[PDB]
């Protein structure tokens, strides 16, 4: 599934 | 608004209304870099947390009091603050957003 680091990205990153 | 749209797009409110969420407007490498900056304790009392030396552009999304699924509603608050993240793994990268000061 989606790793914790990948989830952090989908949820908080908006460069 | 931005929060309602971004929360939907990122699969955060498609199956429920997430109370709060923060979006950082910096490059992914610049945020990953925080994991080697100021070490601090996490709320829970852990110590794998780090505070950024500088402030970053962030957008806070807060659910209105009247919000209820499927009609989720968000209050958008733009700001510049120091972020605090919890890091783990190899490479050592952020896995949790602790807060913004």
């Amino acid at each position: 599934k989606e790793t914790a680091a990948a989830k952090f990205e989908r949820q908080h990153m908006d460069s | 608004n931005y929060c309602n749209q971004m929360m939907k797009s990122r699969n955060l409110t498609k199956d429920r209304c997430k109370p709060v969420n923060t979006f950082v407007h910096e490059s992914l490498a610049d945020v990953q870099a925080v994991c080697s900056q100021k070490n601090v304790a996490c709320k829970n009392g852990q110590t794998n947390c780090y505070q950024s030396y500088s402030t970053m552009s962030i957008t806070d999304c807060r659910e209105t009091g009247s919000s209820k699924y499927p009609n989720c509603a968000y209050k958008t608050t733009q700001a510049n603050k120091h972020i605090i993240v919890a890091c783990e793994g190899n490479p050592y990268v952020p896995v949790h957003f602790d807060a913004s000061v």
